[PDB]
């Protein structure tokens, strides 16, 4: 009924603002927060949240590396990036991420992608697909 | 005689190719830094302003706190761009050079200058005074000379920066609080000088210590 | 050794010149960024200040201001994305596509098989190799009169090695693009070698990892 979400973002300002923006939803709940890819692997393998919001560039293990370690878990991973750097998209689809969105997405569109991902859909930003 | 001239172009071009590579190496470095700083801060600004809107009615005190942070982040983000110049000396006069080029082109007066000659080791105060004087010398050319050409020379000669502004129009003067007295007073207060030639058009020679 | 003290003076003199070219470019970019993102960021600061002032006085007006701040920040992030992409130069994978189109349009068979593709090449060295690959193929099209052109791009040891060979005939003398490529590669502590017996074969290497 309530979507449990873990957020992995190394920038505390954004990690805190994302949690605040997602906790405003009636059907969502931020059950944990992390700043590294290992924090995400540790929480998802232990607590098993419905969704894991994953930044790419983080210290230790990137969100893409963390997504590869959680590929065969039942957690739906949504990647968030500011820039669409080459190979990120191909590595994201090969790791089986359910969403690949922009950090600067309006909260309305982010919550909608979380619902679509929970409905089994794959939500990828057109900007991020390395063919325009 | 002329195989030396043709050999120096190979030297100039080879140096230019290497310079283009150093330029590009720097360009890539700034591109990474922008992505990290500005990019991050703009994403945050967008998010906090979205969250702040969501709290207008629910928690107005929290919305205010978010807006204070958005304000700060935007101000510092402009300061980062202002900082990536490496707080160089020579900027104010270089910006005034751009202003006078636009003004003279808009007035259909040919502007003759050379950017390769603009002193760098000038104090910020004396640079600002020269910018004021350069602006006024060109304003006078546009307003009064009726010139078709205006020549600006900026040279570091001995322990002074000397700016000459000349035009091919006609001098119209024969005073208190106006540009010519104003420039002379400001320059002289900074231990500089202003001289004028009104025979072949009008030529101002301003000097300031450096 | 004296050879060391002099090499230190040589390194420092090159560095001083480099710093001046770097600074000249830095100022140019600073002007372009201020020109574009300057007003946008200042506007964001002002509207977010005004919006804070209206939270209690006129909450509807504060909401309107925040919608504009949101929009301005999003669009500015988009200007930045545009800038960063441009500043990062040319990608080698994109240059590979350009040369395939060029050779096909010139009716020269293009032979390329992806083998040992460079994992992590610096953006600068990637841009240099793109420039050289473009020029090696431009020379094939313009001068060789080849019917086939073979390109190999491999990560071998701590270098990226690109070889461009053709089955045409070399037209130059024993001793522009060839000097240009050699100079740009050598600046990057790389190398350019050429074989002119069976057509023309360029071997360019640039350090990497
Ligand atoms: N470049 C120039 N060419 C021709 N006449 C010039 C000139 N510069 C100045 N003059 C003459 O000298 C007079 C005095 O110039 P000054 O700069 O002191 O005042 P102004 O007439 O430009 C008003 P303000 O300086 O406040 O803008 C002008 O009115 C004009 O007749
Ligand atoms: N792949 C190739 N096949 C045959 N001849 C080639 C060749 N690449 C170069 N050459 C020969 O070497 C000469 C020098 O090449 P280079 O690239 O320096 O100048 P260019 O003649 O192509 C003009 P630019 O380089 O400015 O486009 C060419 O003029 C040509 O005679
Ligand atoms: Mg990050
Ligand atoms: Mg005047
Ligand atoms: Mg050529």
């Amino acid at each position: 009924s309530m979507i449990s979400i873990f957020i992995a973002e190394d920038a505390q300002m954004l990690l805190g603002a994302l949690g605040s923006l997602l906790n405003l939803e009636d059907d969502m709940e931020v059950v944990g927060k992390g700043t590294t890819g290992q924090d995400a692997v540790d929480f998802v393998k232990k607590r098993q949240p419905d969704v894991c919001i994953m930044d790419i560039e983080m210290p230790g293990k990137t969100g893409l590396e963390a997504a590869e370690e959680l590929k065969d878990t039942g957690c739906k991973i949504i990647i968030l990036t500011t820039f669409a750097r080459p190979g990120y998209f191909q590595r994201a689809i090969k790791a089986g991420v359910k969403g690949y969105l922009l950090k600067d997405s309006p909260s309305e569109e982010l919550a909608n992608a979380i619902r679509s991902v929970m409905n089994g859909k794959r939500i990828y930003a057109p900007e991020l697909m390395e063919d325009l | 005689r002329k195989e030396r001239e043709r050999l120096e172009e190979k030297l100039e071009d080879a140096n230019e190719r290497i310079a283009e590579l150093v330029k590009l190496e720097e360009r890539q470095r700034i591109a990474r830094d922008l992505e990290d700083t500005l990019g991050q801060k703009l994403s945050l600004i967008g998010l906090k302003s979205d969250l702040a809107r969501k709290l207008i009615y629910k928690d107005p005190e929290q919305a205010a706190r978010e807006l204070k942070s958005v304000q700060q982040t935007a101000r510092t983000s402009l300061n980062e761009v202002r900082k990536i110049v490496s707080s160089m000396k020579g900027i104010r006069l270089k910006d005034e050079l751009i202003n006078i080029k636009q003004i003279l082109e808009a007035a259909d007066i040919m502007f003759i200058y050379e950017e390769e000659k603009w002193p760098e080791n000038i104090s910020l105060l004396n640079e600002n005074i020269l910018s004021m004087c350069l602006k006024e010398a060109v304003t006078n050319v546009v307003k009064h000379s009726q010139a078709k050409t205006c020549r600006v020379d900026i040279q570091q000669l001995w322990k002074e920066v000397v700016i000459t502004v000349s035009d091919d129009g006609t001098f119209k003067g024969e005073s208190k609080g106006h540009g010519l007295l104003g420039m002379r007073e400001r320059l002289e207060f900074a231990n500089g000088s202003l001289h004028i030639d009104t025979e072949n058009g009008t030529k101002l020679t301003m000097a300031i210590p450096n």
